[PDB]
Parts: C-alpha cells; sequence; structure tokens
RNA sequence: GUUUGACCUCAAAUCAGGUAGGAGUACCCGCUGAAUAUCAAUAAGCGGAGGAAAAGAAACCAACCGGGAUUGCCUUAGUAACGCGAGUGAAGCGGCAAAAGCUCAAAUUUGAAAUCUGGUACCUUCGGUGCCCGAGUUGUAAUUUGGAGAGGG
RNA sequence: GUUCUUUGUAAAGUGCCUUCGAAGAGUCGAGUUGUUUGGAUGCAGCUCUAAGUGGGUGGUUCCAUCUAAAGCUAA
RNA sequence: AUGGUGAA
C-alpha cells in the first residue's frame, strides 16, 4: 500500500536561488523603524510624558495611623532558696525547675 | 504504516545533539519585547556606528522566504504541527536546496527559545562561533540524514 | 452556628459577625506560576522584570494603648528570634528592632522591675523577656507569620515612641532612675566595657 | 511564500498524503459535537485568501452536515443561528466521506473593539450585514442565486423574482404613449 | 553516566593540578630567595592588591565549594582533612604555602566574631562525638578551665586578642529547592564568579 | 526525575467587558409552495435586514472606424425566440436620470511583531497618553491589486 | 478668517536609466438525476475531476474580448 | 387549495 517514493527531483541540489527582487538597501542599513521609534520616544520625553530609565531609578526611592482615639514569674531564680529547689526524689514525679547556681556566670 | 512522505517525522535528532543545538540557539535569542523597549528608551534618552544585530529566524513565512535563497544554514522543524501540510514539504524543500534540516520534537519546546508560546520552525542565517555551527551541522547531518 | 471548618471553607463562630468579614495574599499565587513560566522559557530577564499589615493593625488595635495587650507575646517572639528555616535577614531585622526598642527604653529609662531567671532576664517597663546570648538547641511558618505581624506592629509602636557609627563593629520618676544616677560603672569581661579593648 | 506550496499541495486532492490527512481528520472530528469552536483553521491558505486574519475578533467553527438548500448554505445557516452574535463572512470545504461532508466557516465578531476600529473590517459592523447567510449574500449564497454577468444569467442576473414583477407590472404615464 | 562528566573532571583536575604545581614551585624557589627565575619574589594578597606583611594576621576562613569540576587533589584533601574544612594555625610564613594551595577552594570585627562564636558553639564532649551546643560555662571550666578559661567569653576575648586560647580552642571547638528558590540562586551565581603568581583572592 | 517545568486540549465562576431571541412588515433577500402545457416562481407558510433593500465596478456586450460599475424609464418590442395551437415572451445598440472607485490572497520589516484587545492614573472623554496584561510568528502593521507592481540611480 | 503646532536625515508624485516581475482546486469541466426558463442556460443530490505564454465567452486556418472560483462601496 | 380551531 505505502510503497516507497523516489526523490527524482530532490536528488539534485538546486544550483541557484529561485527568488528575485535584489536585496533592499534597508538590509544593509540600520532599520528606519528603529529610528522612528527612537524619535517618537524623544518627542514623548520632550513633552514630559516619558521618564528616562535613569530618572526612573532615582524615582524608585512612618505615619500616625491612630492619633487621638477613644478605643508573671514563678520564682525560677538562678540562686533561689533551697526550699524552692525540688528534691531529686520529687524530680521523677515532676516528669522548668528552680535550681541553685554559684553566680550569674554559672 | 503510512505513505513515505508521512512518518518522516518520529525519527528525530538524538538527545545529546538536540541539547547541543538548543544550547547553540539559545545564544542568539532575539531581544524580547521588554528588552527591546528598554534599550530603545535608553537610546532615545541618550539622544535627547552600529553593528548588525544577530538573532534566530523563526517565522514560518519568513523562514520559507530565507529558504530557497540558500541563505539558511540550519533549520529546525517541529514534528507536532497540527496542520501537517505546513511542514510535510519543508524537509523536501531543504533537501532540494541543500540546506541541512533537523526535526526536533515539540513545537512548544521550539518556541520556548524565541520568546513565543509556540514556533513551527527556526532557522539561522548569520552567526557571531562559525566553527561551532559547522561542527553542529556536520553532526546533525551524520546523525540524521545518513541514518534515516 | 457555623462550625470553624465550615466558616473557613466558605470564606464555632457567630455567623452575624463572620459573614460580613469575608471581605493580595490570594493574588500573589499567580507570581509562582509566572516564575515557572519564565523558568520554562529559559530567559531570566522576564523573571527579573516580574520581580521588579497596616489595615489589620488598626482594627486589632484602634489605639496605641491597646497594643499593650499583645505587646507581651510580641516582644517575647521578637526577642526569641533576635537570639535564634528563618532567613538571616529576618533574624537581623528582629535583632535591630529589639536593639532600637532597648535603646529607646534606655533613653527614657522607663524600667521598674527586673528578675534574672533560668528562662531569661525578665524586665518590666509592661513586662517583657529576652533569652541569654547562647545558641538555642515545630512548624516555623506559624512562627514566621507571628514574627511578621509583631514586627509590623512594633514598627508603628517605635515610630510613635520616637515621635513622642563605628560602635556597630564592636557590639527621678522611679528609684531605678533616681538610684545609680552618675554612678558610672565599669564592667569586666563578665559606662565603659573591657570587651571593647579587644 | 509558503502559502503557494500549500495551495499547490492542496491542488492534488487525491494524493495519498492528503487522503491520509483527510481520513485522520474526519475520524478525529467524528468524536466531537456537530458544531464546535475551532482553535485554528486547518487550511490557512484558503482562509487567508478568503479574508480571514489571525487577530482578536475572528472565530473559526467546524460544522457537520448530512450528505444528500446546498450543504454549504445549510452549514452557514446553522452556524449563524448558533452564533447569533457573530457574522458569517465565508466558508470553505475541509473534508468529505461516504456519510458526511465537513466545511469550515470563519466568523467575525462586530462587538469586539478590534473589528470596530479596523478600517478594513469595520464594514461588517453595519446592521445591513446582519445574518448574511440568511439572505444568501455569502459567496455560496450568491453563487446559488445565479448572480453573474452575461447571457448565462440574464434571467437571474439580479433577482429572479424582481424580473417577474417588472415584466408583470403595467406602467401608465400621465400622458399615454 | 555519560563520558562528558568524566572528561570534564579529568580536564579540570589536570588544569588545577598544573596550577597548584606552579604555585608550589614558585613558593619553593622563593624560600631559597633566588629571585632570578621567578616573576615576583615578594608576596601579595588581594582583598584591591595588598602586600602580604609578615605579621601573622588572623582572619576568618570560608568555604566556596568549588570549582566543582576540579576533583580535589591529594594535597588539597590532606590540607582540608588537617584543617577539617572539607565539609561544606595562623597566617604564618610556613602556613601560607599550604593555604595558597587550597585558595580556590576557600576564601572581621568584634561584632561578627562574638556572634559567630556564641551562635555556632561547637564543643567536643563525651556518646563520644557530641558537639551540640555551648550548654554551660562550667563545661568550659571543667574541660578547659585549667588553661585560664572560666567561660566561653574568655575564649572569645583570647581569639580576638593575641592570646593562647586562640590556638588551644582548636582542640575544643537561597539554600532551598523549588521554583521560587531558583531565581535567587541564579542571581547569586553572578557573585559566585586565579593565576599562580597572582595575589591570594579574599 | 519512585521529580519539576513548557505548552496543546477539555471543563467549571451568581467572574469583568459584550451581543442574540421578539415586535412591526407596504417595499427588500432567501427557502418552501397548491387549487405533463395554463392560473404559477401567484395565493398561503418559515427565516433575515434598512430607510430603502439587492446588485455593482466584467472570465461583460458586440463582430463594429467598436462601447466599458450597478440601477430605473422610453425605445428596441409585442420583435427575436419558443409552445407555432390556444399563448408566453426576452436581451445588445440608441436617448434620458444619476456617476466613485476600491480592499485582501498572492514575491522577506528580518538592520529589530515595527500590529492589536483589555486593566490601571490622568487630560482637552464618541477619544489620547505612561505602565502592565494578553492575542499574534500556524502572520498582526506599511509597501502591490493587473490601470500592473517592486529594489536602486 | 482667527490661534498654537510642526521635523523626522518622515511620506508621496512627475520624467528618465537600471534589475526583477505573485494572480482565489473538490474549483472549472464532463456524466447522471430533481428543478426553473417562452431562454436551451442556470439552480441542486452524487462517481470522476482540469491547466498556466493557462482558462472562459463568440465564426469562418484560427481572429475579437476579459482573467472566474473573495469582499466593500452614496446617487 | 393554504393556514388554524375543537373534538377520544
Amino acid at each position: 500500500p505505502y510503497e516507497p517514493l523516489i526523490d527524482w527531483f530532490t536528488r539534485h541540489e538546486e544550483v541557484m536561488p529561485l527568488t528575485a527582487v535584489p536585496e533592499p538597501k534597508r538590509r544593509f542599513v540600520p532599520s528606519k523603524n528603529e529610528a522612528k521609534r527612537v524619535m517618537k520616544i524623544v518627542r514623548a520625553i520632550r513633552e514630559g510624558r516619558i521618564i528616562p530609565p535613569k530618572k526612573l531609578k532615582e524615582m524608585k526611592e512612618q505615619y500616625d495611623l491612630w492619633g487621638d482615639s477613644t478605643e508573671p514569674t514563678n520564682e525560677e531564680s538562678y540562686n533561689p532558696p533551697e526550699e524552692y529547689l525540688l528534691s531529686p526524689e520529687e524530680k521523677e514525679a515532676w516528669e522548668f525547675i528552680p535550681q541553685k547556681y554559684s553566680a550569674l556566670r554559672k | 504504516k503510512v505513505p513515505p512522505t508521512i512518518a518522516q517525522f518520529q525519527y528525530t535528532l538524538d538527545r545529546n545533539t538536540a541539547a547541543e543545538t538548543f544550547k547553540l540557539f539559545n545564544k542568539y535569542r532575539p531581544e524580547t519585547a521588554a528588552e527591546k523597549k528598554e534599550r530603545l528608551t535608553k537610546e532615545a534618552a541618550a539622544v535627547a556606528a552600529s553593528p548588525k544585530p544577530y538573532a534566530v529566524k523563526y517565522g514560518l513565512n519568513h523562514v520559507v522566504a530565507l529558504i530557497e535563497n540558500k541563505k539558511a544554514k540550519l533549520v529546525l522543524i517541529a514534528n507536532d504541527v497540527d496542520p501537517i501540510e505546513l511542514v510535510v514539504f519543508l524537509p523536501a524543500l531543504c533537501k532540494k536546496m541543500g540546506v541541512p534540516y533537523a526535526i526536533v520534537k515539540g513545537k512548544a519546546r521550539l518556541g520556548t527559545l524565541v520568546n513565543q508560546k509556540t514556533s513551527a520552525v527556526a532557522a539561522l542565517t548569520e552567526v557571531r562561533d562559525e566553527a561551532a555551527l559547522a561542527k553542529l551541522v556536520s553532526t546533525i547531518d551524520a546523525n540524521f540524514a545518513d541514518k534515516y | 452556628f457555623i462550625t470553624r471548618s465550615q466558616a473557613v471553607r466558605k470564606l464555632f463562630y457567630y455567623a452575624k459577625d463572620i459573614q460580613y468579614l469575608m471581605h493580595k495574599f490570594r493574588e500573589h499565587k499567580t507570581f509562582a506560576r509566572k516564575l515557572t513560566r519564565a523558568l520554562g522559557r529559559g530567559e531570566v530577564s522576564s523573571a527579573k522584570r516580574l520581580e521588579e499589615l497596616d489595615h489589620i493593625i488598626k482594627e486589632r488595635y484602634p489605639s496605641f494603648p491597646d497594643a499593650i495587650r499583645d505587646i507581651d507575646d510580641a516582644l517575647n517572639m521578637l526577642f526569641l528570634f533576635s537570639n535564634l528555616q528563618v532567613s538571616s535577614k529576618i533574624i537581623n531585622d528582629a535583632q535591630k528592632i529589639c536593639n532600637q526598642w532597648l535603646a529607646y527604653v534606655a533613653k527614657e529609662r522607663l524600667v521598674r522591675k527586673v528578675f534574672v531567671s533560668i528562662k531569661g532576664v525578665y524586665y518590666q517597663a509592661v513586662r517583657w523577656l529576652v533569652p541569654f546570648k547562647f545558641p538555642e538547641n515545630v512548624d516555623f511558618r506559624i512562627m514566621l507569620t507571628f514574627l511578621e505581624f509583631y514586627s509590623t506592629l512594633l514598627h508603628f509602636v517605635l515610630y510613635k515612641l520616637y515621635t513622642d557609627l563605628k560602635k556597630d563593629k564592636i557590639i527621678y520618676d522611679s528609684p531605678v532612675a533616681s538610684l545609680f544616677s552618675a554612678f558610672v560603672f565599669y564592667v569586666s569581661r563578665e559606662v565603659i566595657s573591657e570587651a571593647a579593648m579587644d | 511564500g509558503a502559502y503557494k506550496y500549500l495551495e499547490e499541495l492542496q491542488r492534488k486532492k487525491q494524493s495519498d498524503v492528503l487522503r491520509f490527512l483527510q481520513r485522520v481528520r474526519v475520524w478525529e472530528y467524528r468524536q466531537k459535537n456537530v458544531i464546535h469552536r475551532a482553535a485554528r483553521p486547518t487550511r490557512p491558505d484558503k482562509a487567508r485568501r478568503l479574508g480571514y486574519k489571525a487577530k482578536q475578533g475572528f472565530v473559526i467553527y467546524r460544522v457537520r452536515v448530512r450528505r444528500g438548500r446546498s450543504l454549504r448554505a445549510t452549514a452557514e445557516e446553522r452556524v449563524g443561528r448558533r452564533a447569533a452574535n457573530l457574522r458569517v463572512l465565508n466558508s470553505y470545504w475541509v473534508n468529505q466521506d461516504s456519510t458526511y461532508k465537513y466545511f469550515e466557516v470563519i466568523l467575525v465578531d462586530p462587538q469586539h473593539k478590534a473589528i470596530r476600529r479596523d478600517a478594513r473590517y469595520n464594514w461588517i459592523c453595519d446592521p445591513v450585514h446582519k445574518h448574511r447567510e440568511a439572505r444568501g449574500l455569502t459567496a455560496t449564497g450568491k453563487k446559488s442565486r445565479g448572480i453573474n454577468k452575461g447571457h448565462k444569467f440574464n434571467n437571474t442576473k439580479a433577482g429572479r423574482r424582481k424580473t417577474w414583477k417588472r415584466q408583470n407590472t403595467l406602467s401608465l404615464w400621465r400622458y399615454r404613449k | 553516566v555519560r563520558a562528558e562528566s568524566i572528561v570534564a573532571k579529568t580536564l579540570a583536575t589536570s588544569r588545577e593540578k598544573e596550577r597548584i604545581k606552579r604555585v608550589s614551585i614558585l613558593e619553593d624557589k622563593k624560600a631559597k630567595n633566588e629571585t632570578q627565575h621567578i616573576a615576583s619574589g615578594k608576596d601579595f594578597i588581594l582583598k584591591e592588591k595588598t602586600t602580604y606583611d609578615g605579621k601573622p594576621a588572623l582572619l576568618f576562613i570560608v568555604r566556596v565549594r568549588g570549582p566543582l569540576a576540579v576533583n580535589i587533589p591529594n594535597k588539597a584533601f590532606k590540607i582540608l582533612s588537617l584543617l577539617r574544612l572539607v565539609e561544606t594555625v595562623k597566617l604564618t610564613k610556613n602556613v601560607y604555602p599550604l593555604l595558597k594551595v587550597i585558595a580556590p577552594y576557600v576564601v572581621p570585627s568584634l561584632s561578627s566574631i562574638r556572634s559567630l562564636i556564641q551562635k555556632r558553639g561547637r564543643i567536643i564532649y563525651k556518646a563520644e562525638p557530641h558537639e551540640i551546643v555551648l550548654n554551660d560555662n562550667n563545661i568550659v571550666e571543667e574541660q578547659l578551665g585549667d588553661h585560664g578559661i572560666i567561660c566561653v567569653e574568655d575564649i572569645i576575648h583570647e581569639i580576638a586578642t593575641m592570646g593562647e586560647s586562640f590556638s588551644v580552642c582548636n582542640f575544643f571547638l537561597v539554600s532551598g529547592f523549588g521554583s521560587l528558590n531558583r531565581l535567587r540562586k541564579i542571581k547569586q551565581r553572578e557573585a559566585e564568579s586565579n593565576a599562580a603568581t597572582a595575589p591570594v583572592i579574599e
């Protein structure tokens, strides 16, 4: 059904391009559309309706929202009395505790 | 089992060479709308001599205009174009013109590198890096045309 | 009465005071998909271009004195974060806020009571607590939101208080103010500080 | 341009490639509603030469009509009735088989500001163009009406009923001739 | 795995090995003071260019984790193992020749030093590998108090100062995934990015 | 990757901006349509518009020393032609009324998708501007519609 | 008439020289079946389906005239 | 004949 097809035409490379209308000058010259856009932006800047990006960087750069309106520890010291410190036997039943230390640094 | 002119797709560039081609093409990404707009605004502010820009060619009509002029050196063709007739003849046209062509899976993937949601084809005419382009063309030829 | 889960889904509570409360967090979700699209496109310029609670504070605290109700927890969280997947910038901001608050307190010397404890050095102005300058050995997302809200509140609080640099590289009304006045203290390694000698 | 290649390829309708494309597309459409919105035309050259443009305001619809009031006229009438807010401009054949014939119709929405401000397409916004297919003003309708120049359309050059009325009237002037 | 990875690894290793070899040869020739076949007989350090004074200055060390393509050589492996800097002394004349070798793999004030010491807080303690936190100052007194260190603050002061705990303590002491975290990493890559005779880069 | 993204397709929202039915109907357009030739492309029925509608600038009329958008009137003419029977029945040329030509498909803007819809803040508000969003490359603008036309000097 | 603006190496036209120079396919057409015409034309289901110095309309070797298969436009 | 009305 789908028999192979012979490349009787593509087997020979096209020696020469088929097209015409030799190269326009615009291809060897900077685009006129770019110049038109640049001049339009220049006109806009002159009219003061466009801010240059350098000025935008500078522009890229706290209030009383209320004003006048009509609308504890548990003796866990580092050097507590020995009575506060829980006994070792009661520490098993405790499963923060006040503890005795020499000073603030220890 | 389909006519030979069909099923020329589903045979595509391998993963490694496809990735290399995508990496090469990403260098010549055309200036997106935001980049072009900001550059033009900067130029206007400066005004208020130029080198020719380099970018990939992706428009199907524009690419076909470049194709058959022998200017195109390497063309990428998407294999999932819904109107298949738009691309059935492109490989044959490239073969007749002697322009190397590579079928890459995914029109969305092809368009992702040209700032467009989808792109049927992509072609390169100018280069920055000519040795890399020549090596890629030779690899693509040896891996696709001589095999399939 | 509408259940908490049902009310949250629609948006135990009184329906009268909740139905009217249904009126940028939701809109911010679009930024994630825009960033994913930019990543898929393979160009970062669009991502950079895309990249480039006062209202709730007033209703919760219509007046400055009302802030004192939650200032306890606010200062607790701020001081806990000042010494603590929280970003380093958040920690730095929390530390700066606490340092500014302490500097303002010292300027007015509005302190009445203090108590050194195992949990930390307690203070009273309002009571607040700060932990020791040692490393601290839960879902931090709740903690992050609480920190953000408390920092936003404390920003306005500090602005109101203030309305009414090589050191960075080194760092009458009550008996507290009446006593120790002009008593310039010298503090050893454990006013002039010996640590600055380093 | 590539459109010339597309036209040349479409000229050989009975080619094995176009046969495969048609039999695939008809089967694909057989699983869809009789009338449904088309994302894009399957014959870009035909639509482009028929005046279709890829801009906001244009709509492409595919409609299936029973084989055996022409089939194109029936398709245009159906799409106009369904697309009451859109104006049918032209349509073209896209597929056929032993049971059904498929045509694609392009529609322009006059409400869209793009069409309203389009100097080359705002003409369709005039109320006189409402339901062009209803009055047979479309390409298929005009062809079925026999509107053309030459002896082959003398009896139907412009209006088959109008000529009958003209030749049946009795013109009487104030002063009899 | 594809051969490209191993090829790149080998090329980078060879290049960096040659770079280290030239640095070692230059240092060895400089040690002899025979400034007749070397580009620069003196030493430099880059912040701008700064002369490498002979004073044993002490500065913090940071890990750059790369170049990744460069498999770490044996000399660099040993240097990092001795300094335990593999995981991601002082600037003396005898330490510079070894620090320069690991220069591509690596890079203060009281405010930064104190915070770093009081936040990291590694303390080797007995399981045996415990290094959790600066739990209590009494731990330092027990393990290190014999050297005149009554608390971690003494260690901090002696590190800031030219003391002995600076040396003794050596025996005692964007990062996410997901789409949102990719842009920040890509931006930081610009800041993330070496001649043998060139000054050390800080 | 015992994952994360590009699209394409398909659904939904008391979403934002829009349009459609129907009425009237003398005239207009299309379909259908009776009481093998005749009443007849009539009567009746259905669908679609406006102040007019349709048509309109020839794959025309003519066989001349040629005319040159469409439409209406007189004339052509009760002629040619047909059903050669009762009967049906044109059209060019000629004179008059009024006259206007144009727009796409088609060959590269590729040295710059230069195009356009919508949101936002202003102003001189049947619209214009700065910014953003989206459509567009499976083609949006200019350049050409055979009277040729296009790149250059 | 009155008043402010233009501009931007911006857009067109005239004569000359030069290099190029696209054209609506299930469409035309034939066959058959229903339909209209006083026209034998046209309309309409369906098998097939055309070419580019090509195609359509008319007569004694052909000569005369246009370029259909898209659309807009007051009187 | 055309279009409708009610009626098993």
